[PDB]
């Protein structure tokens, strides 16, 4: 079979810029084809036979390669140009490199909040922390419940980059059944990001 | 121009088998094969086989073998005689086996492959699950207080995908973020939306979630205010 590592994982870059994704297959002598794939879109053939352009492919999109390194390149980049992107040779695939659109840091604002007492009524505490509209993704989230660090017991969400100001939030929701909920008081998320000059917290007592 | 257009999403149970519709029309049906590709979430593509539809010779992926039957039917309308479908047939289903499912057929130029994938269907997404359908309950993510607050509602323990949330009616829609659901342990799902406003307008303006599931009717209009 044949093994297609891609890189980088994600690469960050302005509108304008050029782009450079690498395939290397485990096998070589082989063409490559390249496959975009917008958010929510259906995958689109970019390139093919290593060098050829498919259907309705705009030449800023330039595909070459040799023996086991191939590469995209992607000129002049445009708002659509960010997505993810596959290469392939015959039924094997590459895991994908994801394009994004690089901006200056930006802080998350952190917000925090309480169940509600008719979630509570019912057995179960979720609380939620909000990062609002940052950059870059990369974010830690600490739950911290009477200083005790919760680990295994919390699900988070990112948004799709958006479209227009470049920023993401962030969501992380931790889950405690009622019983435990009304045994500790303070509960509290810590964030830390390039953004923060040292990691913020949020908090609330329970029941105040 | 070449059009694939596949079956519906669906829901599977554990065991179950799934039999996924390719319609493929304008060109040739019996001059191209169609291949089925698997995207599955956390894991890439996995290709799954190809039909050629003259004699339905097909060539299925080595560690499917056993679980995927591929078959085709030619159109038999006289004065539309070119245009056919393709299906496939995938059984024993694991949650493992929840993706989105594509027919894809090569370019028709002469440097063009075979694996080379000009033209996709829609997609296909299949959700195996033992799940049972269930709407959200909804609650309140109350804001805590010029500066600006946050809030938002939080909709909780659904089956299956998907639920609408909009705001006021679609009235606000400023800084409004609805986050992809997760999978919770429970085998249902959650997600949050959440908004933010002035905290100068928390005594003034109101504000409503409407959520929306239509796989079990349920509408839920949750009003969020100050805590």
């Amino acid at each position: 079979e044949i093994v297609l590592t891609q890189s980088p994982g994600i690469l960050s870059l302005s509108p304008g810029e050029t782009a450079t994704l690498f395939c290397k297959a485990s096998q070589g002598g082989n063409a490559m084809t390249w496959y975009q794939k917008r958010r929510g879109q259906v995958p689109r053939l970019l390139i093919y036979d290593t060098s050829r352009r498919a259907s309705g492919v705009p030449d800023r999109f330039v595909g070459s390669g040799s023996g086991t390194d191939f590469f995209l390149t992607i000129n002049k980049l445009d708002r659509e140009d960010f997505a993810v992107y596959y290469c392939q040779q015959f039924e094997f695939f590459g895991l994908g490199s994801e394009l994004e659109v690089h901006r200056t840091v930006a802080a998350p604002s952190v917000f925090i909040f309480p169940p509600s007492d008719e979630q509570l009524k019912s057995g179960t505490a979720s609380v939620v922390c909000l990062l609002n509209n940052f950059y870059p993704r990369e974010a830690k989230v600490q739950w911290k419940v009477d200083n005790a660090l919760q680990s295994g017991n919390s699900q988070e969400s990112v948004t799709e980059q958006d479209s227009k100001d470049s920023t993401y939030s962030l969501s992380s929701t931790l889950t405690l059944s009622k019983a435990d909920y009304e045994k500790h008081k303070v509960y509290a998320c810590e964030v830390t990001h390039q953004g923060l000059s040292s990691p913020v917290t949020k908090s609330f007592n329970r029941g105040e | 121009q070449v059009q694939l257009v596949q079956s519906g999403a669906v829901i599977k149970t554990p065991g179950s088998s799934v039999k996924i519709s390719c319609r493929a029309s304008g060109y040739n049906f019996r001059d191209y094969s169609i291949h089925w590709v698997r995207l599955i979430p956390d894991k890439g593509f996995e290709w799954i086989g190809w039909i050629k539809p003259l004699w339905g010779a097909v060539s299925y992926a080595r560690q499917l073998q056993g679980r995927v039957s591929m078959t085709r039917q030619l159109s038999q309308d006289p004065d539309d005689p070119d245009w056919g479908v393709a299906y496939m047939e995938f059984s024993g289903l694991t949650p493992a086996d929840t993706a989105e499912y594509f027919c894809v057929r090569r370019g028709s130029c002469d440097y063009c492959g075979d694996f080379p994938w000009q033209y996709w269907c829609q997609g296909t997404v299949v959700v195996v699950s033992s799940a049972s359908t269930k709407g959200p309950s909804v609650f309140p993510l109350a804001p805590s207080s010029g500066g600006t607050a946050a809030l938002g509602c939080l909709v909780k323990d659904y089956f299956p995908e998907p639920v609408t949330v909009s705001w006021n009616s679609g009235a606000l829609t400023s800084g409004v973020h609805t986050f992809p659901a997760v999978l919770q342990s429970s085998g249902l799902y959650s997600l949050s939306s959440v908004v933010t406003v002035p905290s100068s307008s928390l005594g003034t303006q109101t504000y409503i979630c409407n959520v929306n599931h239509k796989p079990s009717n349920t509408k839920v209009d949750k009003k969020v205010e100050p805590k």
